[PDB]
Parts: C-alpha cells; structure tokens; sequence
C-alpha cells in the first residue's frame, strides 16, 4: 500500500503545475482519492476529492478553475492542477485514499507529500562554510563542529556528516528565508579526542541546483 | 395430536418419485417454451427494426410503418386472446394463483397457443409488458398439460406440477432460479390454507428450466450493472425514506392499474372489435414511441443499466417515469397478454435513480452514488404493488448481483410493504383474482 | 463550515502519564477522527468515529466525547507517543481539521551547551562574515540570546532558529547567527554571545576576540 | 369462494402492535447475539493468553489447554443440567416444537442458561456453532417480550417466536435472507397452516442484522474472494458431488443420533458423570485446538483456507475424519451449541476434496477445487438437516459467489434427493420426534 | 482489448529468452492465458496456459523447464521463458486469452505475435534506398514508386507509407534470404497528379535493432 | 492427444461457390473451434463450439460435424475470404490444432503492371546496385520474369518474391531483384525487365538506360 505524490517544486507566481500521485498495493478504483495540503507549519486543509468513476469531483470553497482534480485508473494515478498559483499555495501537498467505518468518511492512508513553493525568486546554489572552534577555545569534554549552508533557494538541502556515518549528536537547524535566499547551520558534537586527530567532514546537497558539496572542518590554524 | 406430529415428523420431505421426475420434464418444457418465446419476441422486434430501415428516409412514412407493424401485431395478439382464451389476457399470474386455490380452470389446450402467439404479438410489437406474465402462465399450463397427459392423480401432483411450472416460468424469464422458487412460496401458493406443494419438486423444475435458458442464452446477462459501491451504516436511513415514498406510491399505482382496466373496458364494452382495434391502437402507439422515445416504450430492461450508471438527466428521468407510468397502464390495464412485473422493475429503477440524484447533491459527506438507490428502488415497486418483497429482493439480487447492497435493498423493500399496508393498498396479484373471482359470482 | 479548535496548542507530559487534548467544534459534529503526525512524516490515522483504535495503535490510546466537544486520551504516555494530533470531522461537509495539538516529552531541565564561531576564511574571501552561535541541548525550549560586538548590544542581521524537540534526549537546540559585511566585521574586535536560559540568573556568556 | 374473496382483500395485514414488537425482538436478539459473540471471542482469547504464560514446558501447556477447556465445558454442561435441560444440544428443535405448541419456552430459565452455558462450551473452543444458542436465545427473547407485554393471539405467539428465531440465525451469520428463509422452510409448523406474519419476521431480522453490523462491520465471517465460474459441461460433476452428500447425509444423522445414546450410557442421566464427561470432551477440545486446531473450533477458520486449496489431500481427509469425530462428541453429548456451523465446515472440506480429485481428472474443464468447496459447503446442511433452500441462500450470502448458483443448487438438490432415497430424515425434526416421543413413552 | 507481446528477436542456439505479453482492455485476472507458436510457413502449436492465481500451469509434452510460463496480475503481463533453444523454437509466438462457450475452451483473442529467431547470426539495421522512376518517367495516370530494404537480420520489418496515411495501393513482398541477410521491397502507387507535387515517405522499421528509417522518394535529377 | 487433419490443405473456388473444408480427428472430439488467419494477420476466432459464429463473422459462414469429422462451410464464398483456416479441439487435453486449409480465390484475368527501378544513388555509395522491377496485380499467379542487360539475358544473382493473394481484389504481385556490384552494373547501359503472363502473348518489356 503506497501513495507516491510527485510533481512538486518551484513555480513562479501566476503560473501552474500538475502534481501527481502514483498508487500501488491496492485496487485503485473502488476507492475515492483526495488532496489535502498543509500551509507550512500550520493547519491541514482539504483541497478536494474525486470518485472512482470520475463522475464526481468535489473541491473546497475555492475559486472557479483554481483546482482541477482528475485521475486515470489505467495508469493508477491521481492528478491535481493548480492554476494561477500564488503564495497562498506554497504548501506540502498530500494525496490520500478515502474510507469510513460507520460512514462519516476519514482519510485512510496518506502519501509522503510534495512541496510546492510559489516564488519569483530564482533557484540559486548554496555556499558551504565550515565552523571550526577558534584559536581562543580550550577543547573540553565534547568538541562542537559545524557548517553554514548559506544563500540557497529553494528548500531543501540535505546535510550529513562523514557520509551520514556520524549520525550521533547532530543538529541541522531549520533554514530561514531572507531577502529571497535561505540559510541553515548544522552542528555535530564529537568528543574532544575525536577531533582534530580525526577528519570530520560535512556533506551538503541542494539538488535543485545540482549542487553536491563536501566541506571539511579543519581546526582554526 | 402430539402422536400424530411424531408420525408426521418422521415422514417429512417425502415426495413420490413420480412427482419429482414429472417436475423435471415440466421445467425442461417450460424452459424450451420460454426460450422459444423469448427468441420469437426478439425476432419480431428485429423485423420491425428492419422495415424502419427500408423506409429510413420519408420521416412520416417511417412513423407510419412503426405504428402499423405494432398495430398489426398487437391486434393479432388481442384477437387470439378475445376469440380463443379470455383467461390468457393481461398477466396470467392471478389466473395461476386461482388455479392453485382450485378456483380457476387451466384450459391449456387453449391458453398455451393463445398466450404464446398472443404475447409473441404484444411483446414482439414492443408493448410495455414483461415476459413473466406469458411464461408464468404458459409455465403453469405446461405443468397442467403433463399432469393430464400422464394422468397423475392426487392433490400433491396437481398443486406441485402447477406450481413448479409457474416457477420454472419466472426462473426462465429472468434467469433467476431462486426468484422462481421464492415467488411460489411467498406469493403464488394458497395464502390462507395449508397445501401439498412439494418444494423439492419446485426446485428440480426450476433447475431444468434455468439449464434450458442457459443453453441458449449463455454469456449475456439481462441486466448488467457492474459492481456498484457500498452503503455505509449512516446511509441506511435514506433507503428507509425511499421505501416510504414507494410505500405511498405503491397502492396509488394499484388504483390506476385497476381503475384503468375499467376505464378501458367502456371504450370497447366487451366487444371483440372495439377491443382488437383499441388493442392495435395502443400497440401502434408503442412501436411509434419505440422510435421517437424508446425509453417510454419497450420492456424496460434496456434503460435499467443506463439509469443505474446515472447517465440520464433529472429532466429525462422524470419524463421517462411519467411516460412509462402512462404506457405501462395503457398496455397491462387494457388486458393485453403480458406481465406487469418487468415494467415494474424499470419504474422502480428510474424512480430510485431519481431519489439517488437528489440524495447525492444533498449529502456529499456520504459519498453517495445514485445507482445504489436505483438498485434498492428496482424491486421496491414490486414490494408495494405486488407486495412480495422477499421475491423482489432476491430477484433484483440475482439479476444485478450487488449483494453488498443487501441491507439497503431489504430496508427499502420493507419500508415499501409497510407503507403500502398502512395506506390500505392490496397485493395487486390478489386484488386481480378477487375482482375476477367476484365478477364470476356477481353474474349469477 | 465547521471549525474545530484543539485546546492545548502545545503541551508537555512526562512518560507514563495521563494526557488529554480537546477538539471543540463550531457546530455539532459526530464520529470525528484523529491523526498522528510525527515530525517530518505522513499523517497516520489513529482514532476514528469518535474512538476506534486503528489496526496497530497501542491500546493505551482512547477517544470519546460528542456533539460539540471530543477528546483523544493517553493512559500512560510513552516515548514513541510524542507527535501532532489532528482531529478531523467529516460529519458535515466540507470536512475540516483541528489546529493540531503538539505532544511533547516534558523532562529534567538542561542548561545550554553554548558554542560560538568565527566567520570562515572563505566566507571572507567573499566579503560576508557570519558569526554563528550554537545553544545546544537545553530544556525547556524557552531561551534568550543577545550579541555583544565590542561588548556592545546589537540587534541587526541576527537570525535565530530552534530545532524542534530531540528524539534522543528530548531537548531543544537553537542557533543564533549574526551576519555582517567583511568591512563591518573588521572594525570590531570583541564578539560575544549571551545565552539567558531558565536554569541560571547569570547568563552563559560565550565570546571570542579577533586579535 | 365467497370466503376466499373476503380473505384475498384482507391479505398481508399485520396488527401494528405485532410489527412494532417484532422490531424490539430483533433489536434484543441482535444485541444478545453480539454480546454472546464477543463473550466467546473474549474467552478463546483468555485461553490463548494462558498458553502464552506457559509457552515453554510442553506438557504443562497441553495441560492448561485441557484444563481451561475442561473447566469452561463443565461450567456449561452444569448450568444446562442444573437449571434448563431443554437448553442442552442445539435448541432449534426445541423452538420448532414451541412453534407447534408442543414444548414450553421457559425463558426465565433458558436465556441465562443457554447464554452463559454456551459462553462456556463455545468459549472453550468446542466444535459447536452459535446458531444453536442464538436461535433458541432468539425465540425465548421473542417469548419473553410476548409475556412482558401480554400480547394475545396465536399470531402474536407464533410470529414473535419465529422472528426471534430468525433474528437469531441472521445475527449468527450476518445473513438476513437465510434467517427468514430458515423460518419459512424448516422452522414453521411443517404440516398445518399457521399465522406467522412474514413482514414481521423481516423487521425482526432487519433490526438484528443492523445490530450485528454496528459491532461487526468491516469483517466478513468467511472471506473467500471471487471464485471462478462453472461452464455448463461441468454441471454434471456437481450432481455427482450432491449424490455423494446424499448418501452420507443420513449416515451422519445415524451417528449424531446413535451417539446421543451411546453417550447417555456413560452418564446415565447423572448430573456428575455428565458434567465430568462434559469437561472431558471440552478439555480434548482446547487440547486439539492446539495440537491440530483445524480438528477443533467452530470451523470458520479453515473454510477460507480449504476453498483456496491450501490443504493437501492427506491433510483434508484427516481434517474430515477428525472433524466428524469431534463434531459428534460435542453435539451428541448434549452440550449447548448448534451443529449448523460445523456442518458447513464439513461440507467445505468434503467439497474441496472432491474438487481436488475433479481438477486432476479433468484438465480440459479448467476446474478450481474451490468451486466444489462452495457447492459442498451447504450440501451437508441439505442432506442432514434437509433445508436446501436455506443452505444455498446461507452459503450464497456468506461466500458471495452468485455465479456459482447453479452448481450450488444442483449439488444441494442432488443431496436432498439422495438423502430421501436412502431413508434419512430432517435431523432437526428427528430430534423433535425423539424428544416428543420420549415425552409420551 | 489488446495483447501486445514482445521480447522476441534473435537468440543463440542452446541459450534462452523471455517473452512478455502485455495486456490491456479487460480484467487480466479473471482469465486463463495461453501461448501458441507458429513456425514460419507452418501451422499452430499450443505451448502452455496459466490460470489467474498461478496455481495451475500446464505445458504441452515439453521437457524440463523447456518452457516456463508465468504472469504478473499487478502489471497485467504474461511471460514465457524458453530454455536450450534449438531451432524448432524458431517461430512466431502468440499469447492468447482463453475462454469457453458450453465449456470447451478456445483461444479468445490472439496477440499479434513476436518473432523469435534461433540463429548464430548478427542483428543488422536494414539499409533503405528510394526507388524513383528513371529520369525519363513516361508519367501516365498513376505513378508507382517504392523503397528497397536490404541487408537486415533478423525478421521482421514493417513498412508503412507516410505513417499509414497511404494504405491504399501498397504492397510488401516477403523478404527473401541471402547469405544470412534478408531483403525486401515495398511498392506503392499514387496519382501522377499527386507526386512529385507531394511528400511520399516510406517508414521502415526494424524492431530487432530498434531502428526506423524514413526514406523520402526524390524524383531523378 | 487427438490429431486433427484438415481436408484440402489448399483449396480454390470462385466467389459465389458454396465451399466446405473438413477437420477429421484421430479420436472422437466434440465442440471444435475454427480460426481464420488472413495473410500476415493473427488468427481470429471464427466459429466456436462446432457451429456458433463469433461476433462480426458474416452469416455466410457455417459449421457442423460430430465424432471424428467436422466441417466449415461458406455459402456463397466471397473473395475477401482468402485465408488459411485452422480447426482446434479441446475436448481432450492437451488441445490441438488442424493442419490448416488455405482457401485461395478464383477470379478473372488481370494484366500485370510492370515498373522498373534503377539502383538508387546512395545504393551506389554502398557498393551494390540492385535493379528492381515490380509486377503488380496480376491474375493468375503464374508469371515469368526475364532480365536483359544490354539486350542480352541474365539469370545470375536474381531474386524473386510473390505476395499472397490480396484480400479484396484477389490478385498477386511479384518483385524481381537483379543484384550486381557497382562496376559490374556500370559496365552496362541498358537494363530491361521482361514480363510474360497469360494476358499477353508478347512479353511486357520495361527498361532504363543509365546514359
């Protein structure tokens, strides 16, 4: 039982796109399919539903051709068209299959989501800067390292350390947007004896801009 | 009297092998008979389709030949009935219901050829009658004929082979074995006293005639409707309301079907010519309408699937309904040979669909599909006019195969029988026997 | 159309504890459903029709209520139990969701493990200079930060950014980052970062000097 | 004739009191049946949980399996012997009698005895159905509200007794139609006209089904999926299968009756040799519901598994013999609980086995053993209890393979035909005949 | 309803290949499927059949796993795998859907077939050469042109004219074999008053090397 | 496994003719089916269960038989009936097919349309030089092609191919392919193609000159 929505990404305002949910693990007809979006860190809202014989398609109290739901049982897939996109529509979009118990319907099984970012801002690679502690700090129990992934657009970047093998004691913080670019930082507290005697590297992908980068945190010489 | 029961219990379910074997031959004949009759009606509606193609230009000339063929055949049917077997006009189920009560003659030498070729005429011209009428009666007489021809003696052999013929007759008309059997033992049988109908014999009859029907009619269902959606428990009350609506309309229909029998009697006064002429006039109107609005004419099976799929507009539905009440009355009420059973399914579909439409818009939280109400409503007119719910349900179920709709189907059905009782309607099959049996006494 | 409003906006509760959120409705509603959303994953169906545990759901969970008011309840909360609970009705149309209630592991306090960072050499090879300050691993989430440029207070071009609670210690981290042009940066020498967290009335000061 | 016209115009008129009272009966029988169902479930689960606590020590677990089953069985046989002997065994014939006005409906007694009695026998994993308990419980419920509301008349006494018995089967199988059909094919006074309002029996069954659906929605008792179809040149095979059931149908009746007797000697009517032999079979149940669960239990579990053709031929024959033995020993021993259910499970297993043979013998027919499973499933019920029309519609409502309607009828009919021509009798009637004659002699 | 089998072409003797038949237009479970082959010039040979639940698979009097038949109800696809391929196994292979009337089974709808060539030769794109009439074309009512397809292996190739829009008046001669390479021509006739005035293109298609050539017939300058 | 043998292996009638072919079988078989395989098309289930017609099969087609002999009949055969027809049984496993009866159409005469084709210029950049010559839509099928390089005969390196009988017009068509090398062809000027057929006593000649 998988629902796999794709089609998300960056669109310029006033544009339009076609999000797509691709379904496996069940008889896709018989089942009502739905679209529910989440305005980032905020309330879940329901876009619409479409029945299996596509003879019923219901939207939310939403303007004329804003949304256009449809599906193709032959390809086992569900589409959603947003037309004249605006910043409102920047959100995580999940498709879900509809069921019930007593007969008041619920959202049975959800997809992972795709993010649609609605922005005139241009895609822009990130710059990766290491964060060694300075020739002014006396190495204690734990040594804290890090990298600043400054000046990208759009979300997301993926930050891992030592190709993700140093999974312990890491924090990638949330990115914050500023004047149409994002910045995030990433910590990795290792013990004092671990480093500089050992190589601690940070790996950053921003695939939006085909950027892959490895920046090694060498101590402040 | 307990000692009697002990003797009876130990002697239960024992049917003389003669009876069983005779039911077998009964079913086989009724099957072939119904098969043949069905093929006949088909051939004729096809002939008529072929002439409308030979005159496919000249619009009024086509409208002419549509009418005239239907005229000619309907007359021929009305004639055969009036001139050789008055008992074989109209349905023929109450005629058989009576025969079971020993209150009517089974003049088979007469009815068989009359009802058969008579119906071949009325159905084959595209009139709004079913085949159950003809085949149930035809079925009963075949059962009588082989009781006579084989000189079988006893109350058992006279009730049983009459009832198994009757069932094989419904079974072969709908490809619905269980519906055949359930019909007998819910509606057909003497309703007020114990009887000697062997149920095991009824079965064998029906089995045979279904096998006969399947030999020649393999690989096409009468109604294909596909697997519909389900109904959630919080959806049920809506079928009860639909049942109520059928419950009030059920007897209102019975009034008109009876009343119309009368109002049409005057037009001909019992006169063989005013009849046959009026006969071919409704008949002509049928072939005409089976061209300019075919949903208003014909047996009705054709628009069942179309309506269930929700392919008619609301306008178009309400039209079809009205036009079909009219044409249904005009054909049955006018005492032409042919059941009212089939066109009752067609009316119940159309009405149920219409309710479902309204239901769908008003309750989008239910995720309704009009077509579940079509199927619930399909056997509900049969449950408030004929008042044989158990037969209607299992008939619909055998035909549309949506067993997941069992609850809504029962609940609609039951609600129909309950309101058809509390508004003082009467089992339309009974009421026709009561009029016929009383009309025989009160002319003495 | 019906607006549901979950009462605790965010809440904390120690493991093995009785937890109960509301979901008050603007009109009358029947058989509401509840979804658990863990951090960065697909919402999952939890409770439905006012209270039936979905296949899988630990038996320690429970729904109830009616008409205008419902509630999810956890007798003995757990580790794996913190997440976001969204109630949802579809008794009336169109269906609606509640605000959500974020369920968080309350814990023992933690003072913040502060780190302060000099702008990288390559960032300067570009005329920007970000001073990063990691306040790592502190409970509660409530902290204050404050920068000192040549021992003097500064509010501009500071960007602050908390992680959501940890799933290894249930503590917050937070980063403050102060961005200055290379020039701007170079005319100052003493750069300090002041953490003011509930577990001390004297702030953890952490700072460096270019010289 | 004059009388008939008067009758016709007065047909299908049920006093609104009767209707309304049917509605309440169904509702109670539904809830009752639900609760009973939950009870048995609960107790099978307790026993499952103790076998977890002693999951090491092999003979210790085999003992606790035995002893819980023993103890519950005993508790059941006791409640029966000590407070309502009428409520031992099935209880269908007991109600059939009541319909004939030949047995009393001591509800004040049976309700608590059959209920908690069954909760004991079923809940210990005995080879008995729920129809027994629910059908009887259902009738008494109908009796009790006839009493409590002092409804007067032959109608109100036969109707509310019947709708209760129907609601009872309906809620036992989620099978509305099978409920109603059972009444008007087997339950009703078979030899004289009666005043059972069918419209009333419906409303009952409606309510009790609605009751069952409210608590047991979204779970079928038997899931089997959509099977394949049966070509016309394949039909004869179902007739042969029906004959095989037709011969074995009465042979089964012999042993079920004969075994009621050979087990009476073991106790002689003595409440202690009974209850003790009661928990001895009961113990052998829970024991076997561990070392070969298919030979024990209600049987619904192995229906799906057999229909899908997942058992070998060996495994099937075993399960059959084992299940004949265990079926007799439990019902024959007058423990409270139907033989209806275990009869389906026997019919499936037999039918499947026939289908296996069928498949290898006729590759050109493209057979699927599982179609003979579903034909055979109601066939034992068609040759032992000899209510084929109820059997068919019951299987049909439960397996939902309407396309197999012909094979199902043909098998069924061929079974009632040969169970007549080999001199067997409606096992539910033969039990009433034994019981009514043992009353006068 | 359509069965569109594939994966055929060229195999080495003794070696093995897997044919897929992909179906679409009917509930693919519900149906017993089958394979029937036809050696060039010769009649029909039933290979095997698989039911929907894969719990019955009969083969013809074959050997070990000479053939292996399977099906993926998820993909709507039938599979036939042949081993130890001696040249008896050079044929056209049909996947057929099975059905009955009275109950004696027939082959309901047949696919188009893929060809399998057991041979040690080499896949070769055809050469396609335009055949326009010699410089003094005494152009009568109806000009006949064609295109020559030589030096390919294996079979088959398909020639259509102007992507099928020209169907009336088209021949195609069976390829003839010469030193393990096949050759064929294809003729077509149009109104003289319709060419050179209008593009006439032949679309040759060799599946085995996945080639299309679209030669367009230029008059003789 | 029943061996089915089909009456004429190749038969020939003129439209209007009633036609019958036969499927004789090694044991007894019942309900056989028949398949029509037109030229380079897949088999099409034609007649099934001995005598039922598939949907869309003209009623001009009929079936009968029983036991060991079965037949398929076309009452007034039509020219679009040219196929090979297979019979198939599956009353006994495994099922089995007939040898096929190839029905071929007798029609009136049709003069061949000869078309001559000089080795294309890219074929000269290859090394070969195949001169092609189409004879199209002739009846009857026996035709005689003759090649004349510079008035003198050639019969080395010629290849021929005939199509099956066409489904609407019932005519045949033939291709002739003279293959030489670049020089072996350039060392001649005149190439002719000579067509002898029933319809003309004097051979239809067509030729091209490089010069």
């Amino acid at each position: 039982v998988r629902l796999l929505e794709s089609g998300g990404g960056l669109v310029q305002p006033g544009g339009s796109l076609k999000l797509s949910c691709a379904a496996s693990g069940f008889d896709y007809s018989r089942y009502w399919m739905s679209w529910v979006r989440q305005a980032p860190g905020k309330g879940l809202k329901w876009i619409g539903e479409i029945n299996p014989v596509s003879s019923t398609i219901n939207y939310t109290p939403s303007l004329k051709d804003k949304f256009i739901i449809s599906r193709d049982n032959a390809k086992d897939t569900l589409y959603l068209q947003i037309s004249k996109v605006r910043s409102e529509d920047t959100a995580l979009y999940y498709c879900a299959r509809l069921y019930y118990g007593y007969g008041y319907w619920y959202f049975d099984v959800w997809g992972a989501g795709t993010t649609v970012t609605v922005s005139s801002a241009k895609t822009t690679p990130p710059s990766v800067y290491p964060l060694a502690p300075g020739s002014a700090a006396a190495a204690a129990s734990m040594v804290t390292l890090g990298c600043l992934v400054k000046g990208y657009f759009p979300e997301p970047v993926t930050v891992t350390w030592n190709s993700g093998s140093l999974a312990a004691g890491v924090h990638t913080f949330p990115a914050v947007l500023q004047a149409a670019l994002y910045t995030l930082s990433s910590s990795v507290t290792v013990p004092s004896s671990s480093w500089p005697s050992e190589t601690v590297t940070c790996n950053v992908a921003h695939p939006a801009s085909s950027t892959k980068v490895d920046k090694k945190i060498v101590p402040r010489a | 009297r307990r000692r009697q029961l002990i003797r009876q219990l130990l002697e239960r379910d024992k049917t003389p092998l003669a009876i069983l074997f005779m039911a077998a031959v009964v079913g086989t004949l009724v099957g072939l008979a119904a098969v043949a009759f069905d093929k006949g009606v088909a051939w004729l509606q096809n002939q008529r389709m072929g002439a409308l193609v030979h005159t496919a230009d000249n619009y009024p000339l086509l409208l002419t030949v549509a009418f005239l063929c239907s005229a000619v055949l309907a007359m021929f049917g009305y004639f055969l009935v009036r001139k050789y077997a008055p008992e074989a006009g109209g349905s023929g189920i109450p005629e058989i219901e009576g025969a079971l009560e020993d209150q009517r003659p089974v003049r088979w030498w007469r009815v068989l050829p009359v009802k058969f070729f008579g119906g071949l005429g009325t159905l084959g011209g595209g009139m709004v009658l079913g085949r159950e009428g003809p085949t149930v009666q035809i079925g009963g007489n075949i059962g009588r004929m082989v009781l006579d021809i084989f000189r079988l003696k006893g109350d058992e052999a006279r009730h049983t082979l009459l009832a198994t013929g009757a069932a094989a007759g419904l079974a072969a008309a709908f490809n619905a074995p269980l519906a055949g059997i359930l019909f007998i033992i819910e509606e057909m049988r003497p309703q007020f006293r114990y009887t000697l109908i062997s149920i095991k014999a009824v079965f064998i009859g029906v089995i045979m005639s279904t096998i006969m029907y399947r030999i020649f009619n393999h690989e096409v269902a009468l109604i294909d409707v596909g697997k519909l959606s389900d109904a959630p428990l919080n959806t049920l009350w809506l079928y009860l309301i639909l049942g109520i609506i059928f419950g009030i309309f059920g007897p209102i229909f019975n009034k008109w079907v009876l009343g119309m029998q009368d109002l049409l009697h005057r037009v001909h006064g019992g006169n063989i010519t005013k009849w046959v002429l009026m006969g071919g006039a409704i008949g002509g109107l049928c072939g005409l309408l089976g061209f300019v609005a075919p949903a208003t004419s014909g047996g009705g099976f054709n628009l069942i699937p179309i309506a269930t799929a929700g392919n008619f507009s609301m306008g178009m539905l309400v039209f079809i309904f009205v036009a079909r009440v009219i044409t249904t009355l005009l054909c049955f009420s006018s005492g032409a040979p042919g059941g009212i059973f089939a066109p009752m399914l067609a009316l119940g579909t159309v009405l149920g669909t219409a309710f479902g439409m309204v239901a769908v818009e008003l309750f989008p939280q239910y995720h309704l599909e009009a077509g579940t109400f079509a199927i619930a409503g399909m056997g509900a007119l049969l449950a408030a006019s004929i008042r044989a719910p158990l037969t209607g349900i299992i008939l619909v179920l055998e035909m549309t195969d949506n067993y997941q709709l069992i609850l809504p189907m029962i609940i609609t059905g039951l609600g129909a029988t309950l309101l058809a009782q509390f508004t003082g309607g009467k089992p339309l099959y009974s009421a026709i026997l009561a009029r016929t049996l009383a009309k025989q006494e009160a002319e003495q | 159309d019906i607006v549901l409003t979950q009462s605790p906006a965010i809440m904390s509760a120690a493991p093995g504890d009785k937890v109960t959120m509301t979901c008050s409705a603007s009109s009358s509603v029947s058989y509401i459903h509840w979804y658990q959303q863990k951090s960065g994953t697909s919402p999952k169906r939890w409770i439905y029709d006012t209270s039936k545990l979905t296949s899988g759901v630990p038996v320690r969970f429970s729904g109830s209520g009616s008409g205008t008011s419902y509630s999810l309840t956890i007798n003995t909360m757990e580790a794996e139990d913190a997440a976001t609970y969204y109630c949802q009705q579809w008794s009336s149309h169109p269906q609606t969701f509640g605000g959500g209630t974020k369920l968080e592991i309350l814990r023992a306090d933690a003072a913040p493990t502060v780190s302060i960072f000099p702008p990288s050499s390559e960032q300067l090879t570009s005329g920007g200079a970000s001073v990063v300050c990691f306040l790592n691993n502190f409970y509660p989430k409530d902290i204050n930060v404050k920068w000192k440029i040549d021992g003097s207070e500064r509010q501009n071009g500071v960007l602050n950014s908390w992680t959501d609670q940890d799933s290894k210690d249930s503590t917050y981290s937070m980063s403050s980052t102060l961005t200055l042009t290379k020039d701007e940066y170079e005319r100052h020498n003493s750069y300090t970062c002041e953490a003011t967290h509930k577990t001390s009335t004297s702030p953890i000061v952490k700072s460096f000097n270019r010289a």
